[PDB]
């Protein structure tokens, strides 16, 4: 059980070789913001909302996905302005094209995106631009309803359906802005 | 008594409509506040308003001469059995004006504390909302009382009105049971 | 001679879970139970006035006026008075049901086999 | 200690007070402290204060008596050990350099998940004539809920300690009688405790029914 | 021994009482003896049901407790909430301008009905009437104001939950012009009246020590001279800023008190003039959004409603707007954890609110040292060897609102 | 002179030859405020479809728990209101309700108003929990029937910004 100690902020903690620098923050009761991150899931670093300021490393890395070095130094939002400000980027580019649609959304009030946008969110949009758009509910299934506007694009979903249950019934699909998550035609 | 115990033709008719009148015109409430709503209930007393208008300006202190009851408050544990002692001391007949929300079913405060609604422990004749309601709903409510009143039946038209209401009440599907739109 | 029981609430299905949690012969080796179901103050009380019951089941969560009201009023009231079980629509009511004199007291739902125990503990 | 008192550990983000609506997200462990002991330079009066109050008990009575001294938004906690609460109280009472004529009540506060600390009393004292204030706290455990009243020195705690006992048990020894002030005597339980349910009822609507608060969720 | 004294209940429904609180009396014959007091008929497991609601929802419980001091309670709460948010540096000028003006119009109001209550206790049946008259004076503003005339949820953490409608300003206006004369016809009544003085004076004596002792704070506190006030010491929501005299008594008795309140409705009038002299127009919340109260209230022909401005934000604009909305009115704000007691002078005197906060959306624990409850401690001091008829009036001069009481 | 003790009298006697103050009610009711926490309303676009979406922020933010709101889905054969929920189900329970007005600065589509009308009071304690269909707002002139599309063209979005018209 070889322990890595590192310090994350001011603090100082030690933790199985191979931990997660997220998982480490996790540990010791700092709530990096993440989306795409999933304990039971492969990582993927895909939304980028993890990122906190790694010693020696010029840009930030996506704590989901560093490993924990030994003696490696990381400073998160709550001390690293330059991570704050990532973290904040991202989050403001993860609502320019999310609908309006919190009183409609039954995710409301449990929803990720909500609370981690007040916690490291701007108070107010800075984009007047046209958001995108997609034709939604869509039902992939009997049973699942998919609103691809509110789709962050995090890929759990994917990759549940692929790593934990053989079923890549879904699959990220398209490209570019328009990616969305899908089922094959009508299967 | 012997005034409820006239033949059921005119006689009792004109009675019961010269009783209610002369009831609903002289409802002496019950020196019995409780809380905000109490304080809404001397509001009311006051003179932006005159509940003195509706033959409602003796608040009788002692239950005996008070022939109404104005809640008016929020009944904690501690204060049903007061505000039964006090309302089985008034001498019949005696109507019981739940005002405001802490009166009428508990209001806000759901909590061990509160008996939800002064019904747990005396009949209510009217229920008031408001918290506390505005003199204006007090007048409103105390209005509606004196139209319970008038149209009050004696004697055998009182059993008569007994057995009808009890029928009907026998059938009504409880609120709970009352699923609309509701899937 | 039959038992005749009060069951009073203004919820139908309050006084039908009364009536089935007791049955026409509630423990065997007792008489019948006959029941006459009530929905308003008056009518409980005047029925209580008539007199002959064995038991008075009073919900204490009726609207207009709670059996708890009512059972305390009955006890004031009816010299003689039959002893009297009350349904508590809360635990915290069980202090305003010890206030009400009533015999026993049930909290709501209505357990059947707890109903059934009580009032052939009143009834006996 | 100089450790901070937790008072409860969160599980996961977004305050889940269980498993959680979402999955993957309740891994955080982040424990509930309350502001530990400030280092020493307590601001405005407060050091003259508790200087004096250094000075006027012993080094060893004080040591003994004054269990931690916390600054928080510019308000003064002394958590005082319990049996030697009396005497902090005299000595802040009688004492001119400190002269805490008034106090003004006694609250409890309840911790089920601070271990050995469960029930703190909280003292607000005022000096009117040095125009200042503190507030005194004291914890006991639950399986031993008694702390020495202040009767003889704040007879203005005589009801608060009784509400406060009666809305949590803590029994104020000494007290001249500790009769419930706001419960009846035979209530059972002490309502302002956390185990204590709400003991609501569910509100009715035509089809329908809401539970109370303290069984509907909650974050 | 026992055979002459006599045990009485003034009991809980008794006009002098207030309906929920029971003074237990042994008299011999007709002066009382012993005067044990029984509380908690007013009960209503606010502290506790406070519990299970969000920050800027335990208002609306506040402002239940001691129903006459509404804008007191919700300002303590308010403060507490602020202070341990540590907010308390940025709350606006004005929002702290309306809290002053507010909470002395509601002294104005409470003292009122403290002076009514008493008055027709003690048998002046206009002096209700004529204080509900100046009462009702300012409870039409209150209702400008906010929409309610008592438990107001008006004051909010942070701020207010609206601003003034703009004919508020000169309402109170009139106020300021108009409560100097009305207050001046109730004086009539009381202030010399030789039947007034002679049931108040020398009624209800209580030492310095004994209210020191005790905890009494308030009218009864200062009506022995002594110029104890928190709005002075220890000042709170901006009353730095404002010149008003603390009202003090040498007479330490019923009529001192009463007076004492009859000279702090004059003091509080002066407070609100200065008020309307210092309230320039601002925010009325603090401008973090991520904590202020998300709703803008507006009138329309529809009612009172958010304003379509803010529909519009945030449900056709402004994504991060609709987010905080959402999250500010169903979850709340969630607090630093942390303990914090803040104390403000209620009319009755020090009103303090222990508060804390357990990192959560919802208040850990809010215990409202009420003023009136520890006043009641002094009903033994007031009232044992006096006549009957003169424990009343004492027992009216310490004005205990039971609400508060007994929370 | 001794007379200011007797100014009471003086009060008295003059307040009998001034007129009273007292507010008319029933007959000539008082102004009450613009700002008064009067009864919820539900209110409707000039269309007349209604403004409530359903998403249960009033009843979120009721501290008493007075409001049971129940969405349901909007679809082109029955739409009650822009976008794709809607209150089906709008229970407010009065006996509960404590005024606050918590509700109207909780709702996001001004769907919930407070008017000034304040009279209520019945004889039971149901006829207090008033029903979506007592709540709605009168369906005023040149609005249609609340099942109905949306506005020509116009889209949930297009209610929101205000841009509809009968
Ligand atoms: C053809 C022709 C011309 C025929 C004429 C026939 C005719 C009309 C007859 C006249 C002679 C009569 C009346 C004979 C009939 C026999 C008779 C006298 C019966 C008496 C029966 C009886 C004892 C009682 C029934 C009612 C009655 C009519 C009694 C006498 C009249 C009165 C007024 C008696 C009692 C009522 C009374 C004085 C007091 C009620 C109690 C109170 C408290 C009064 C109201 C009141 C008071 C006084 C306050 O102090 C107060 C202070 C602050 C706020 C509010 C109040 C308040 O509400
Ligand atoms: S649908 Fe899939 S990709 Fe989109 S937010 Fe949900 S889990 Fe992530
Ligand atoms: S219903 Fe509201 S106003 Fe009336 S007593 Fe209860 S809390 Fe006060
Ligand atoms: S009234 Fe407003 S807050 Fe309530 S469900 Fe309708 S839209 Fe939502
Ligand atoms: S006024 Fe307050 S209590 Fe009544 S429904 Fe609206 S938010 Fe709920
Ligand atoms: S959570 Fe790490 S990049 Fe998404």
């Amino acid at each position: 059980v070889e322990m890595v100690s590192l310090t994350i902020d001011d603090h100082e903690i030690s933790v199985p070789k191979g931990t997660l620098l997220i998982r480490a923050a996790e540990l010791m009761g700092i709530q990096i913001p993440r989306f795409c991150d999933h304990p039971l899931l492969d990582p993927v670093g895909a939304c980028r909302q993890c990122l906190v300021e790694v010693e020696g490393q010029r840009k930030p890395m996506a704590s989901c996905t560093t490993t924990v070095m030994p003696d490696m130094v990381v400073r998160t939002q709550f001390t690293s302005e330059a991570a704050d400000k990532a973290q904040r980027g991202v989050m403001e580019l993860l609502l320019i094209n999310h609908p309006l649609d919190c009183p409609i959304c039954d995710k409301g009030g449990e929803c990720p995106l909500q609370n981690q946008a007040m916690s490291n969110g701007r108070p107010e949009t800075r984009f007047e631009d046209v958001k995108r758009t997609f034709p939604k509910p869509i039902s992939i299934s009997s049973q699942v309803l998919l609103d691809r506007e509110r789709c962050v694009l995090c890929a759990r979903c994917t990759r549940f359906s692929s790593q934990i249950a053989g079923d890549p019934f879904i699959d990220l699909m398209e490209r570019g802005a328009l990616q969305q998550v899908g089922i094959g035609q009508d299967k | 008594g012997l005034e409820e115990r006239l033949p059921g033709g005119i006689l009792l008719s004109t009675v019961e409509t010269v009783a209610g009148y002369v009831r609903k015109g002289s409802l002496w409430p019950a020196t019995f506040g409780l809380a905000c709503c109490a304080i809404e209930m001397m509001s009311t007393a006051g003179p932006r308003f005159d509940i003195a208008r509706f033959g409602m300006e003796r608040f009788s202190a002692t239950p005996r001469q008070a022939d109404l009851m104005i809640v008016a408050g929020r009944v904690s544990q501690k204060m049903a059995p007061v505000l039964r002692q006090i309302y089985d001391q008034m001498v019949e007949p005696k109507w019981v004006l739940a005002m405001g929300v802490c009166a009428s079913s508990g209001g806000m405060f759901n909590n061990y504390a509160v008996v939800q609604g002064v019904d747990h422990v005396v009949p209510v004749d009217i229920y008031l909302p408001g918290c506390p309601p505005r003199p204006e709903m007090l007048l409103h409510a105390i209005l509606k009382l004196h139209d319970k009143i008038q149209q009050m039946p004696l004697g055998v038209n009182r059993e008569e009105a007994i057995r009808e209401a009890e029928q009907a009440a026998l059938a009504v599907p409880p609120t709970i049971e009352l699923k609309g739109l509701l899937r | 001679a039959p038992l005749r029981i009060l069951v009073y609430s203004d919820n139908p299905r309050t006084r039908e879970q009364v009536r089935l949690a007791l049955g026409k012969r509630i423990h065997p080796e007792l008489p019948e139970i006959e029941y006459v179901d009530v929905a308003t103050a008056p009518m409980a009380i005047s029925q209580m006035d008539a007199g002959g019951f064995d038991l008075a089941i009073l919900d204490g969560e009726a609207t207009p006026a709670g059996g708890m009201g009512v059972a305390k009023q009955v006890k004031d009231e009816i010299d003689d008075c039959p002893p009297i079980l009350v349904l508590t629509g809360r635990a915290d009511d069980a202090w305003l049901a010890k206030w009400s004199r009533a015999e026993a007291a049930v909290p709501h739902p209505i357990d059947p086999i707890r109903l059934s125990d009580a009032v052939v503990s009143l009834l006996r | 200690g100089d450790e901070p008192e937790i008072i409860a550990v969160r599980r996961g983000m977004f305050g889940n007070r269980d498993t959680g609506d979402t999955s993957g997200y309740g891994r955080l462990v982040r424990p509930v402290a309350l502001p530990g002991s400030t280092p020493r330079p307590y601001g405005g009066y407060f050091d003259a204060v508790m200087d004096r109050l250094a000075e006027v008990l012993g080094e060893e009575r004080y040591a003994m008596s004054i269990e931690r001294v916390v600054v928080y938004r510019d308000q003064l906690t002394i958590e005082v050990s319990r049996v030697q609460l009396p005497a902090v109280a005299s000595v802040l009472r009688d004492d001119p350099d400190l002269r805490f004529e008034l106090c003004l009540g006694v609250s409890g506060v309840h911790y089920p998940e601070d271990t050995g600390r469960e029930l703190h009393a909280v003292y607000p004292l005022m000096s009117i004539t040095h125009n200042r204030r503190i507030q005194l706290e004291v914890a006991a455990p639950d399986a031993d809920p008694h702390i020495p009243s202040l009767y003889a020195v704040y007879p203005t705690t005589d009801w608060h300690e009784r509400e406060t006992y009666d809305f949590f048990g803590i029994i104020f020894d000494g007290h001249p009688s500790l009769t419930r002030i706001e419960m009846p005597d035979d209530w059972e339980g002490h309502p302002q405790r956390k185990d204590y349910p709400l003991g609501g009822i569910p509100v009715e609507y035509h089809g329908a029914q809401i539970p109370p608060p303290d069984q509907r969720r909650s974050y | 021994q026992a055979g002459e004294r006599i045990v009485v209940n003034m009991g809980p429904q008794h006009p002098s009482t207030h309906g929920v609180l029971r003074l237990i009396l042994e008299i011999e014959g007709e002066i009382i003896t012993e005067a044990r007091c029984g509380i908690g008929y007013l009960h209503t497991g606010i502290e506790k049901n406070l519990e299970y609601r969000n920050w800027t929802q335990g208002v609306t419980f506040v402002t239940r407790m001691d129903y006459l001091s509404p804008f007191f309670n919700e300002t303590a709460y308010c403060l507490g909430v602020e202070k341990l948010l540590g907010i308390t540096d940025d709350i606006p000028e004005r929002a702290s301008v309306i809290r002053v003006m507010l909470m002395e119009l509601n002294r104005i109001s409470s003292h009122l009905v403290a002076l009514a209550t008493g008055g027709m206790e003690l048998g002046a049946m206009s002096a209700m009437f004529y204080g509900f008259r100046e009462r009702e004076e300012i409870l039409r503003v209150f209702e400008s104001i906010t929409g309610l005339r008592m438990n107001h949820a008006y004051i909010r953490p942070g701020g207010l939950a609206a601003d003034l409608p703009d004919d508020a300003i000169t309402q109170v206006r009139r106020l300021v012009e108009i409560l100097p004369k009305r207050l001046k016809d109730l004086e009539d009544l009381l202030n010399e009246n030789y039947i007034w003085k002679a049931r108040t004076v020398g009624v209800g004596y209580l030492d310095l020590t004994g209210c020191m002792a005790l905890g009494i704070t308030g009218p009864i506190l200062r009506s022995t001279g002594l110029p104890h006030d928190l709005r002075k010491a220890q000042p709170y929501c901006g009353y730095e800023n404002y010149e008003f005299d603390v009202i003090t008594d040498d007479r330490c008795d019923s009529y001192g008190r009463y007076i004492i309140r009859v000279k702090e409705m004059h003091e509080s009038v002066k407070i609100v003039e200065q008020c309307l002299a210092r309230l320039k127009p601002g925010p009325v919340m603090i401008s973090d959004k991520k904590l202020a109260w998300p709703a803008d209230l507006k009138l329309g022909p529809d009612g009172l409603g958010n304003s379509p401005e803010h529909i519009a934000k945030i449900m056709g604009r402004s994504m991060e707007g609709l987010i905080h909305h959402f999250k500010l009115v169903t979850e709340g704000i969630r607090v630093p954890p942390g303990q914090v007691y803040v104390a403000v002078e209620s009319p009755r005197g020090e009103l303090g609110v222990h508060m804390v906060s357990d990192g959560g959306t919802r208040p850990y624990r809010v215990h409202y040292r009420d003023p009136s409850f520890t006043n009641l401690q002094a009903v033994a001091a007031t009232c044992e060897g006096g006549m009957v008829a003169d424990a009343i009036a004492a027992v009216a001069s310490i004005d205990p609102v039971m609400g508060g009481v007994d929370r | 002179k001794f007379l200011d003790a007797l100014a009471g009298f003086a009060v008295t006697l003059g307040s009998m030859f001034k007129k009273p103050i007292t507010e008319g009610y029933p007959e000539k009711p008082g102004p009450v405020a613009p700002r008064y926490h009067g009864r919820h309303q539900l209110n409707r676009y000039p269309d007349g479809l209604e403004k409530c979406i359903g998403c249960e922020l009033c009843a979120w933010a009721c501290p008493a728990d007075a409001i049971y709101v129940e969405g349901a889905d909007n679809t082109a054969d029955e739409r009650y209101s822009p976008g794709e929920r809607y209150g089906r189900v709008y229970q407010i329970n009065y006996l509960r309700c404590i005024g606050c007005g918590l509700c109207i600065e909780a709702c996001p589509t001004r769907a919930l108003t407070m008017t000034t009308e304040y009279e209520m009071a019945d004889d039971n304690r149901a006829d207090l929990i008033w029903g979506k269909d007592k709540l709605l707002a009168p369906l005023q002139e040149g609005m249609q029937a609340p099942p109905h599309d949306m506005a020509p063209g116009k889209t949930d979005d297009d209610y929101y910004l205000g841009n509809v018209t009968p």
